[PDB]
RNA sequence: GAAA
DNA sequence: ATTATGCATTTCCGACAATATCAATAC
DNA sequence: GTATTGATATAAGTAAAAATGCATAAT
């Protein structure tokens, strides 16, 4: 009951900005299959969705129309994406806003100022039963923000204020390895424990068969990726994309004290931790050497570490008290 | 044991230059004192220092840094002798290759032979001052950069032995690989020794945890994705090192002298005594110390050597009241005029719960980071003035001299860099004339006119500006009899310090009824105004120019930025027809500041978001908008730029002209230089820097050139670095873009070069802060008469004209590049001659072939034998057949072309003798 | 901070 | 062949301005 | 094997893209 826009309209429009997106039907068909929100959500007549820089538009149609969603909402102010999507959608369900997702105060402005937007506030028990959120940030400049968006899942301000509220994001293929290195991995980094740390994130599908070797092969048999070709993504200009799904969870951490660790560790990713705690401050080697009892951790590099292990680190850098102050960590540049 | 009174006392003539004499012979061995070196005079103290504590039982932290020192100075030193021991035995077998570790052996093989030639403790008291001296420089809060402090700690180090090395001539340089391994050594070894003792409380027992913890650690930080190697140091070393014992801790290198300065009679002797000093302030370039020491083996350079003479031969010394009145403001504790004022720590505003908005948060980061670097700007600038005045109080009541140098433009400054008369307001209130010369009939006027002008009154006709002192004298009078607990009116100056000491001087002039006979020190400045533009229209011949910058005589003193501004407001009336709201904002708040910072700055290249800037930095104390008024800095920049472009015509030709003449030089390759092979292809290695002389035989070199940054493994971390020892291609932005105002700067410091050595021969005494000149009060005549006939004889000839010859003269065969379309029958010709060419050679002939093929085919022509200069006209090469061709510069492929400068633009005729009288030319 |  | 594209007036005072890890090559 | 120059990632609001300040060079 909802149209959905085809490849000959999509091309018609002049600038991406870098974001490429999908426009085939089957394939969409076949990611929300190997997601099951069927069964996540019981009411979806009773399901409210939010989503970022929609663009196409191909994916909204297709999931109201698999779903019917109690309400669902574009955010999208790029001028000629805008002025398709009111062109192809209007006299629909679905709502198009001329608001830029990037702005913090967007979203305040449209839930507790504007009074448009509301989501439902429910337990830390379980997954957000009536609240889902989209997103598709491929540009490769926009890495900031997703980076912005995991430490909003941290501090429990964003978005996640309301609960455990599931994130569907299309991400650069990079981006991804990136997010989902395991332990000993090349590309393991902070963000990698971030997204260990903060949440429990899947590959639901990839755009390119050759970069599966980025990802470990044990993942890649657990999550068993969808694939498909480049021909499928409109700008074909571009890296291929993959599609992962961010649940959040608990943790029992104090985040700046984890991040100031975290972050002054993993600059010496490769060097063992017996003369490594020595940048941690004064006299860190030998107060880490004198409450670390362990044999493999004073030989185990930060990348070879876990979230547990770095858990323990914080730990015992609080436990410090000639411990340094985390504010006074910047320079004097402006 | 006051010299200064004794000599205001005593009453005659030859008594004066007898005591003169006596204090002369008497202060030599004070001068060696003061020039003893800095490792011998901090090892020396830090021992006495160590001494005493020991004798007065057991005293920590009263004397705690230097007893520190001395510590970590003996506990040290046996580190740096070990290395020095393995470094001598690895290095004495020099027989194997691969010896030892990888990373540590084939690093000794480097750095060996730099370390066995200093003493042990000599490079331990070097990296001791390296790193207490550069403390919280370079962003970092509480410490210093590892890329800095590895090149400081190396490069002392190096320079230490150039002195011991030519003390003992009474090896050419260190390579930046080296300096970093020997900083990084040694700042490790340091690192690994410094220990300082602190106190903490633990978490969970909440009571004084005690313990021994490194004083300096090495960590990275970050700034906008990009790593930053650290070292910190303790805080319990910074409440130390920032405290007032630092003058003890650091004793300075580079003092005022005691005794009259050695006069300059070669490049490489003048100045001090003991210490050697190059005439010329080369940052890092080899190409203008050796112009420097053609010129003085020329002998070209006398001019120059009378005038830094002049200046360095003025005595000073230290105005007792205004120093008193410092003192007093600076142990009050409250910040007072500029001071800041003495705070202890941060103070932070409370932080959000973490649950609160992004935008929150990042406004509290904000505000965290704005009052750390307010807290970290004022604890340095209340630091300098504590060093200042410490430097005063060690100079108090005695005789100063100030030996002077030169920057590779030409213009001079004191060799002294902590306490001379070019710092800020109160260094320029603090010194005064050693020589106290009679008012005279003038010097109550001038004086009373210098006052006026500290005032920000120097816009006014003189008239005018006497007329507001004299109906100032209850307020001066109040000043001067109690600064402090006063009316205060003295700090309302733009100059409040320099006000102070005028109203002291004139106060004391009125306290008696023959005011002509008094004896006064305070120097008196006239400066001239838009000084650059006032050289621009001597340059171009400008009727137009000279008569708005006072050059044409007139009653009153013209002011161009106010003329600026006041047309721009006409053109913002303009547009309040259309009224736009960013307009109708700014439409009445122009500042003749603002205008005249562009005005000035434009003559010289400015670009927009240079002017944006300079805008935005003066408009934010008006406060009109938020900090986004960028958008009105923007719309002010485009029209002051139209109206400034509207305005000054000549100038701009005359710049332009620069420009394209320093593209031209840059764009061009040497026949004999490059007629090697480079084997990168079409594209030859420009290695020519624009190089002009002053009319006094000063040659200046532009150092701009392409740095190479790469890694450097060193001990602590691999350095990201540059090699200012290589040759390198010039910089072609750089190069057009510092010729303009290079040019320009030249000339000042040469005209002020020739003013002072004239005042010198008729026996004044001369003080200059660039375009700025002092002298007492009754001889501000004299020297105004001097500095305009100066200025007639510097412009008398036309010296753009003269730069145009000298390019020419230099450039004769040079190389251009540039690319003509075969469509041309002649541009076709040149295509067809290097096909030609390559058939004759016998293999695809190149650019450099082709160059290579001309300078030889020149070397013919230049051959005595009349045959090979007739085979050498007789052979035609690429370049020759295009030399009678000079329309083709606008008429695809590149080709060689001749390096042939502009047409000078034409010069109006106006007779720049007019300001033998100009009142208003400097004031 | 100092000067164009 | 117009598209990207680094840079934004000069000088001096200590007056600045990234480092680690890796991935193929070269020897 | 050891040794070497180049590519790539880091953090994460003072965006990136598109549209400009602007000249110079380039993929
Ligand atoms: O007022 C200045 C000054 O006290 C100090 N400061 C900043 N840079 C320097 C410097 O190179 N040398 C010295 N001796 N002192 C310095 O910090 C204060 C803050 O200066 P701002 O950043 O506000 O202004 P700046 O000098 O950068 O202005 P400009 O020269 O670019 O116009």
């Amino acid at each position: 009951s909802v149209p959905i826009p085809g490849i000959k309209d999509i091309s018609k429009l002049k600038f991406f900005y870098g974001f490429k997106y999908l426009w085939n039907p089957t394939v969409y068909n076949k990611i929300f299959d190997k997601l099951d929100l069927t069964k996540t959500y019981k009411h979806p007549e009773e399901l409210k969705v939010l989503d970022l820089y929609p663009g196409v538009g191909i994916q909204s149609a297709i999931f109201y129309n698999k779903y019917c969603p109690r309400q669902y909402s574009l955010l999208e102010k790029r001028s000629s994406l805008y002025k398709f999507l009111n062109a192809k959608f209007e006299g629909s369900p679905l709502q198009i806003l001329k608001r830029d997702p990037y702005d913090w105060s967007t979203y305040s402005n449209l839930i507790d100022e504007e009074r448009i937007f509301v989501p439902e506030v429910q337990s830390s028990d379980h997954i957000n039963d009536k609240f889902l959120t989209v997103a598709n940030v491929t540009g490769e400049g926009s890495e900031g923000l997703i980076m912005q968006w995991l430490s909003c899942i941290g501090n429990k301000n964003w978005l996640y204020r309301f609960g455990k509220v599931k994130m569907l994001l299309w991400m650069p293929s990079t981006t991804a390895r990136k997010l989902l290195a395991r332990p000993g991995m090349h590309s393991r980094s902070k963000c990698s424990v971030v997204r260990e740390a903060f949440t429990d994130t899947k590959l639901i599908a990839i755009s390119d068969a050759n970069e599966l070797k980025g990802f470990d092969s044990q993942c890649i048999e657990e999550w068993d990726p969808i694939l498909f070709s480049a021909a499928e993504i409109w700008p074909t200009k571009g890296k291929p994309i993959a599609l992962v799904e961010m649940d959040p969870i608990d943790f029992d951490f104090d985040v700046d004290n984890w991040d100031y660790v975290t972050r002054h560790l993993m600059i010496l990713k490769r060097t063992p931790l017996n003369t490594v705690m020595d940048s941690l401050g004064h006299g860190g080697q030998q107060y880490f050497n004198s409450r670390i009892t362990d044999k493999d951790l004073l030989k185990k590099c930060p990348i070879d570490l876990t979230n547990d292990e770095f858990i323990y680190l914080t730990k015992l850098f609080m436990e410090w008290p000639f411990k340094p102050d985390i504010l006074m960590d910047f320079v004097d540049m402006y | 044991i006051n010299f200064f009174e004794i000599y205001n006392s005593l009453p005659t003539l030859e008594e004066k230059k007898a005591f003169e004499s006596a204090l002369n012979i008497f202060n030599q061995d004070r001068q060696k004192v003061l020039e003893n070196r800095a490792t011998e005079a901090a090892r020396e103290r830090w021992k006495h220092d160590f001494e005493e504590a020991k004798a007065r039982g057991d005293i920590s932290i009263e004397k705690n840094l230097n007893v520190k020192l001395w510590k970590w100075y003996n506990e040290m030193l046996p580190l740096v002798k070990e290395e020095i021991n393995h470094c001598r035995s690895l290095l004495s077998e020099k027989l194997s290759d691969k010896k030892g570790l990888n990373k540590v052996d084939t690093n000794r093989l480097g750095y060996g032979p730099y370390l066995t030639l200093i003493d042990p403790g000599k490079m331990c008291v070097i990296t001791i001052l390296e790193l207490l001296k550069l403390n919280s420089t370079g962003g970092v809060i509480e410490g210093m950069r590892t890329a800095r402090a590895v090149i400081s700690v190396g490069k002392a180090i190096e320079m230490e032995f150039r002195s011991e090395q030519v003390l003992k001539s009474e090896k050419i340089l260190w390579p930046q690989s080296i300096r970093a391994r020997i900083g990084s050594v040694l700042i490790s070894m340091l690192i690994q020794v410094a220990k300082v003792s602190v106190q903490g409380v633990d978490p969970v027992t909440k009571a004084k945890v005690h313990g021994e913890a490194p004083a300096f650690a090495h960590g990275y930080q970050y700034h906008n994705g990009s790593k930053l190697g650290v070292l910190k140091i303790h805080k319990t070393l910074i409440r130390q090192l920032n405290g007032e014992r630092l003058i003890a801790s650091v004793q300075p290198q580079l003092l005022p002298m005691l005794v009259e300065p050695k006069p300059w009679v070669n490049w490489r002797s003048g100045g001090y005594h003991y210490t050697q000093s190059t005439l010329l302030r080369t940052k890092d370039s080899p190409e203008q110390v050796a112009y420097l020491k053609a010129a003085s083996d020329n002998g070209d350079i006398d001019r120059v050597y009378d005038g830094l003479n002049v200046l360095g031969r003025t005595p000073w010394t230290v105005n007792r009241k205004v120093f008193d009145v410092v003192s007093q403001v600076w142990n009050k504790g409250e910040g007072f005029l500029d001071i800041p004022g003495a705070q202890d720590e941060m103070v932070l505003p409370p932080a959000p719960p973490k649950n609160s908005d992004p935008s929150i948060l990042r406004a509290w980061k904000l505000q965290v980071k704005t009052i750390a670097n307010k807290f970290s700007s004022d604890r340095s600038n209340r630091c300098d003035t504590n060093y200042k005045l410490e430097i005063a109080r060690a100079f108090l009541g005695e005789k100063l001299y100030f030996p002077h140098n030169l920057d590779f433009r030409g213009r001079a400054y004191p060799l002294s860099p902590h306490f001379n008369h070019l710092g800020n307001d109160m260094s320029r209130g603090l010194l005064i004339f050693w020589h106290g010369k009679k008012l005279g009939p003038s010097g109550l006027k001038w004086l009373k006119i210098h006052l006026s002008n500290l005032f920000g009154f120097d816009k006014l006709p003189l008239k005018d500006r006497v007329a507001f002192t004299e109906s100032h004298l209850q307020d001066i009078k109040d000043s001067a009899e109690n600064p402090l607990t006063g009316d205060r009116w003295w700090t309302t100056a733009d100059k409040p310090w320099q006000a102070l000491a005028t109203c002291f001087e004139l106060n004391e002039v009125m306290k008696m009824d023959n005011p002509e006979e008094f004896i006064s020190h305070q120097p008196v400045h006239q400066d001239g105004t838009c000084n650059g533009l006032q050289h621009y229209a001597a340059l171009g011949g400008d009727v137009e120019g000279a008569t708005q910058v006072n050059l044409v005589p007139s009653d009153k003193p013209q002011d161009v930025y106010a003329h600026v501004a006041r047309l721009v407001q006409k053109r913002l009336e303009i547009a309040a027809e259309k009224g736009d709201e960013n307009a109708k904002i700014l439409k009445d708040k122009i500042t003749r500041k603002v205008v005249k910072q562009t005005v000035m700055t434009n003559v010289y290249g400015v670009t927009y978001v240079g002017a944006t800037f300079q805008i935005a930095k003066q408009l934010s104390p008006i406060f009109d908008d938020r900090k986004e008024s960028l958008d009105f800095s923007k719309y002010l920049t485009k029209h002051v730029f139209s109206a400034i472009r509207e305005l000054f015509h000549s100038a701009h030709l005359i710049q332009d002209w620069l420009g394209e003449s320093a593209k031209r030089i840059s764009k061009s390759i040497r026949l004999d230089v490059d007629e090697k092979s480079f084997k990168n292809g079409n594209k030859p290695d420009f290695m020519s820097s624009v190089i002009w002389t002053t009319p006094l035989g000063l040659p200046i070199v532009q150092p701009y050139r392409e740095e190479s940054k790469k890694q450097v493994e060193t001990n602590l971390q691999t350095v990201f670095i540059s090699d200012p020892f290589a040759v390198n291609p010039v910089n072609a932005r750089r190069q057009k873009a510092g010729l303009p105002p290079n040019f320009i700067h030249s000339l000042d410091a040469s005209h002020m070069l020739l003013s002072a050595a004239e005042c010198g021969k008729q026996g004044l005494d001369f003080a200059s802060v660039h375009d700025s000149y002092w002298t007492h009060a009754s001889d501000i005549d004299t020297m105004n008469v001097v500095l305009r006939e100066q200025f007639i004889k510097l412009h008398e000839v036309d010296l753009v004209l003269r730069l145009k010859e000298e390019f020419d003269q230099r450039y004769k065969n040079y190389v251009k590049i540039g690319k003509l379309k075969r469509s041309t029958d002649l541009a076709q010709k040149i295509i067809r001659i290097r096909k030609d060419l390559s058939r004759k050679l016998g293999r695809s002939t190149t650019l450099a072939d082709e160059i290579y093929f001309e300078k030889k085919r020149q070397e013919l022509l230049n051959s005595p034998l009349i045959e090979d200069r007739n085979v050498g006209e007789k052979m035609v090469t690429t370049v020759s057949l295009f030399e009678d061709i000079t329309d083709l510069d606008a008429l695809g492929m590149s080709v060689l072309l001749p390096l042939r400068l502009p047409e000078i633009p034409p010069k109006g005729d106006f007779d720049v003798t007019v300001l033998r009288n100009s009142q208003y030319f400097f004031s």
